[PDB]
């Protein structure tokens, strides 16, 4: 879920680039490094605001390596879910033992033990999908998911849902 | 590249086709139609705005 | 009071479109051509939105009753209630439709009817020409 | 929220047009 | 022949208020000789039987204030039909009347009274009187849209193309 | 002038055209107000905030009046006309356009074909941006440069105008940019001379 | 968050880098959208004028014609703005613009004022501004927050009132 929050990261800056351009190099390794990434902590990383208005601390020059140090603050908006959210999404892969449905930027999956009977798979459909009394789900159709837990690793995080209960499938 | 040309020289003729048929149907019942049955569906409510839809449609097409 | 409800907000985003177009016209340099395309088209079918909207709801509207509140007082605001309560077109506009219909001008019945079946016949010809060549 | 509210467009200036006619007793 | 609405139409009698003045009193004398007054209505019919018979929220505040408008029901109670009744005054300038009719359904299963239906509304603001708000906004918005025609059909004039650079002014 | 008066006329034509629509919005302001305040206090305006509290719509019931024929039919019939008076303002604004679409389209085609019938022909031809206009112009390279010559100064590249005035075709150096005026042929024209 | 467990990290009270408590901002499809291509277009506008620096045609890609115009100038824009290193950049966008509900700014802002004016939470907001529900209940029962919190009335005003707000396509 969207929402804007207030990050910090430190930044090893390699000796070779001491020069007055120090400012710079910083942005782009920023840029380059934070941007699209995923913390555990604080969902995916989608977007960074106000990028002129970055903040900078002063340097710490490591007693080891000579690589400086820095701290940077900055405000950026990031997506993440919680247990028993409901979500729209687009129905990426058909199985048998359920779907799977992308959500933003990550995946959340059921299992057929998750919706009404009267959803039946049909594989002979091109397509295959799944065909009830009033609601058709395939590719590329809107469908709500209840989103039951979700599981993160460093760089992306899965998600499991139901739609065991009513008002659930195709909109 | 051209194959983009041709798909958007494809939605340009059927935009023409279709703008072209609306506006015929529109221009051949501008003349409002009342009839008992409820199978027909022609709405004039509001007088003014019936003129306003009309220049509307002029103007779009 | 919902459906006059619904008129309000709507209404409310369409003079906000108004509003925009117009401090948007005002700048003594004109925006590109596409700008003012895009303004006008969004406006403008706000605007049939609007008309649609009016329509669906005429029958919520002509059952409401006016009345000035116990409260608000008149005798200071005479003026503020006249300036709602007039109705009364503007007078280009009425003699405007006055000329239209100097100059459109049983009998009428079977024009009518005749009009009709040329508005059918019309249809069908263009459905017939529009069948003739592969569009697809 | 509410983004911004409108402006007042209030148009006091505006003669209004009420036909005045029977004064006459 | 052309008519003017009796929504829009406004009556000034400057004479009866010279005469008599403006008050609750009298407001219904007031209205009396108006066009909006009918004289099929049962009002009139009581005036002419009070005239031989010599001869020979606010609601409840209204009614509680004023004796005259208690005979006003004691002798409309009798006659069911149109009827023009007050439906609120604040001194000295402003009175609204109730423009309702009756139809006394005493038949057999109802146990409501008598039944009150509107009919119009009429404003009486200092000497002058008024009489929809959905011809109003269809009004404006149609204004509204052929002031919007001319100004678009004059940007069109003002419009020059050239193949070679696009739409310019 | 006449564009100012005229873009002086639209201004204070659409600001007609609004000062009527804004009252629309005052008065429908009211109900939901009336209903639940808080939701209803940004709708109106400052100046109306101060004029009375607002609960000023309140529902109300009236019946609807009987129908007959006397007015549906004369109503319909009337919209008939004025969707009519539209078809045939239609017609004529459609001739307009297309009468004005043809005119100068016929006279683009007229340029068109002086162009097209106005040059000839191996020559190095590409498209540039002008310095000066940004746009895109046609160029052609014709110096020495692939043939051999060392001669770092020109580039032996000259932009291609059509004349307005003539309705010909003229060539301009990229590094004569000073000489702007019609005496440039004899103002560059040099020789090389040998006196014995 | 069906019982609006956001946890510490997502409060509803934000503690900024100024040290005062700020309401939490949620944003929907739209509005994060538009936040976004914002961003970029303002980051590219900085990056040309800082290559003038060192050494119009910008109003096209904010108003898009076509969905499929649209996505060019997303292409284009991150091509020229984001180094084409970021997959997941690029189908967040996609997913964005594929499903966005609303593509005008002014239509936006009625959405938002529409959903906010009730004073509802940041998450039910942004939830109803992502999800178009045909009848209350099936928001209510697809949003367990919204239960016994607001009226079925007024839900299914705002629904309806949503849909019709939706741009045709």
């Amino acid at each position: 879920m969207f929402f804007i929050k207030d990050l910090s990261l430190n930044i090893t800056l390699h000796p070779s680039f001491f020069g007055p351009r120090m400012k710079q190099y910083l942005k782009t390794k920023l840029l380059e490094e934070v941007e699209g990434s995923c913390t555990g902590k604080f969902g995916y990383i989608l977007c960074v605001l106000d990028y002129d208005n970055i903040d900078i601390q002063r340097g710490r020059i490591l007693p080891t390596d000579g690589s400086a140090e820095f701290n940077v603050k900055y405000r950026a908006v990031v997506f993440k879910p919680f247990k028993g959210e409901v979500v729209d999404g687009t129905v990426v892969s058909c199985s048998q033992h359920g779907f799977e449905v992308q959500v933003g930027p990550m995946k959340v999956f059921v299992t057929k033990h998750l919706m009404p009977q009267d959803l039946t798979f049909n594989a002979g459909s091109n397509p295959p999908s799944y065909q009830s009394s009033e609601d058709v789900i395939t590719i590329k159709s809107r469908i709500r998911v209840k989103i039951e837990g979700c599981i993160s690793q460093v760089s992306s995080i899965h998600a499991i849902g139901s739609i065991k209960e009513d008002y659930l499938g195709a909109i | 590249m051209s194959n983009q040309a041709l798909y958007e020289k494809l939605e340009q003729t059927r935009t023409i086709l279709s703008v072209k048929l609306a506006e015929l149907i529109n221009m051949t019942t501008i003349a409002d139609r009342n009839d008992d049955d409820e199978g027909s569906f022609a709405q004039e409510n509001s007088e003014l705005a019936v003129a306003t839809t009309s220049v509307m449609m002029v103007n779009n097409q | 009071g919902q459906a006059l409800d619904a008129v309000r907000m709507r209404l409310a985003q369409l003079t906000h479109s108004l509003r925009r177009i117009r401090d948007e016209m005002s700048k003594a340099e004109l925006p590109q051509w596409y700008t003012l395309q895009s303004q006008l088209n969004v406006t403008l079918s706000q605007l049939v939105s609007v008309t649609s909207t009016l329509q669906h709801f005429q029958e919520t509207l002509d059952s409401t009753v006016v009345y000035p509140l116990p409260k608000f007082p008149t005798t200071s605001h005479e003026s503020l209630v006249t300036t709602l309560l007039r109705k009364k077109n503007i007078p280009e506009v009425d003699e405007w439709m006055k000329y239209v219909r100097e100059t459109s001008g049983e009998e009428i019945e079977k024009l009518l009817q005749q009009d009709r079946e040329i508005t059918n016949w019309a249809r069908t010809t263009f459905r017939n020409e529009y069948g003739k060549h592969d569009f697809k | 929220p509410s983004y911004s509210p409108t402006s007042p467009s209030y148009s006091p200036t505006s003669p209004s047009y009420s036909p005045t006619s029977p004064s006459y007793s | 022949m052309n008519v003017t609405p009796l929504d829009e139409l406004q009556w000034k009698s400057p004479e009866w208020i010279q005469v008599f003045g403006l008050r609750t009193e009298n407001v219904l004398d007031y209205f009396a000789e108006s066009p909006f007054f009918d004289k099929t209505s049962n009002n009139q019919v009581i005036k002419m039987q009070r005239q031989f018979s010599q001869l020979n929220p606010a609601r409840r505040q209204i009614l509680f204030k004023y004796p005259m408008y208690m005979q006003l029901e004691e002798e409309l109670m009798k006659l069911d039909g149109t009827e023009y009744v007050l439906s609120s005054v604040r001194e000295p300038d402003f009175w609204v009347i109730r423009k309702q009719r009756r139809t006394n359904n005493s038949g057999v299963g109802s146990a409501k009274g008598p039944e009150i239906i509107p009919l119009q509304d009429y404003y009486i603001i200092g000497a002058n009187i008024y009489q929809t708000i959905f011809k109003i906004v269809q009004s404006r918005l149609m204004s509204t849209s052929y002031h919007l025609n001319s100004t678009l059909e004059s940007l069109y004039d003002l419009i020059e193309f050239q193949p070679s650079q696009g739409v310019h002014y | 002038e006449q564009f100012v008066k005229r873009r002086r006329d639209m201004l204070e034509h659409i600001n007609l055209a609004m000062n009527e629509s804004s009252l629309a919005l005052e008065f429908v302001s009211l109900l939901l107000s009336s209903v639940k305040e808080s939701t209803g206090m940004s709708s109106m305006s400052p100046f109306l905030r101060k004029v009375v509290k607002p609960s000023s719509l309140n529902s109300d019931k009236i019946p609807y009046v009987a129908p007959t024929k006397k007015e549906y039919i004369e109503l319909d019939i009337l919209n008939k006309g004025w969707k009519l008076q539209s078809l045939n303002e239609s017609k004529d604004l459609l001739r307009a356009s297309f009468n004005k679409l043809s005119s100068i389209l016929q006279n683009e085609h007229d340029y068109w074909n002086k162009i097209m019938q106005s040059i000839s022909n191996k020559d190095v031809i590409f498209k540039i941006r002008d310095r000066t206009s940004g746009q895109k112009l046609l160029a052609i390279k014709y110096g020495y440069e692939d043939s051999g010559s060392t001669y770092k100064h020109d580039r032996g590249i000259a932009n291609i105008r059509n004349n307005i005035e003539s309705q010909n075709l003229d060539l301009i150096p990229h590094s004569s940019s000073v000489f702007k005026g019609t005496d440039f042929v004899h103002s560059v024209k040099k020789f090389l001379r040998v006196r014995i | 968050a069906a019982t609006l467990q956001l946890g510490q990290e997502f409060q509803l009270k934000q503690i900024n880098h100024q040290g005062e408590e700020e309401e939490l901002i949620a944003l929907n499809l739209s509005e994060a959208r538009l936040v976004i291509k914002e961003a970029l277009v303002e980051r590219r506008r900085a990056f040309k004028r800082s290559q003038k620096k060192h050494k119009a045609d910008d109003d096209d890609f904010m108003h898009s014609e076509t969905r499929e115009k649209e996505l060019e100038s997303i292409d284009v824009l991150l091509e020229q703005t984001t180094g084409g290193n970021n997959k997941d950049l690029k189908n967040t966008m996609q997913y964005l613009t594929n499903f966005s509900r609303f593509r005008d700014q002014e239509t936006v802002g009625a959405v938002i004022q529409l959903l906010k004016s009730t004073g509802l939470h940041p998450f039910e907001v942004a939830q109803l501004g992502s999800l178009a529900c045909d009848t209350a209940d099936e928001a209510k029962t697809l949003i367990p927050s919204l239960n016994n919190k607001i009226s079925d009335d007024e839900l299914e005003r705002i629904l309806k009132e949503l849909s019709n707000l939706e741009t045709l396509y």
